[PDB]
């Protein structure tokens, strides 16, 4: 075997492409509770608690592109 | 001020002006678009408005 494992590692760096989603996404979502809490500081505890949630929510993308780079270099 | 028609009391009222309106502890409950010199616009029309109310 030669020619199909240098397809794992040429698969493995694509996949990290896919990762993008986590670092734009994750940042709007971060960024919305910045712009929030500035025009209007009343309303903390309860904006707070949401914005993480959309943080695993978004890092689903982050997590999944991430696997498939270990099942082509350590898993296969 | 006008209490009545046979007495009448000395009124004074303080009129705000644009600096005094960002301060305002309740303002980031209204919507308001930092483009237009909202402040700026209202203030010059307060002190016309409050004026004519206390000459009228």
């Amino acid at each position: 075997m030669q020619l199909v494992l240098a397809a794992k590692y040429i698969g493995a760096g694509i996949s990290t492409i896919g990762l993008l989603g986590a670092g734009i996404g994750i940042a709007i979502v971060f960024a919305a509770l910045i712009n929030g809490v500035s025009r209007n500081p009343s309303i903390k505890d309860t904006v707070f608690p949401m914005a993480i949630l959309g943080f695993a929510l978004s890092e689903a993308t982050g997590l999944f592109c991430l696997m498939v780079s270990f099942l082509l270099l350590f898993g296969v | 001020d006008p209490v009545s028609s046979l007495s009448f009391e000395p009124s004074e009222k303080p009129i705000f002006n644009a600096k005094t309106i960002e301060q305002s502890p309740s303002f980031g409950k209204f919507e308001i678009d930092t483009d237009a010199n909202v402040p700026r616009d209202l203030f010059e029309y307060t002190l016309a408005n409050q004026m004519l109310t206390a000459m009228a």
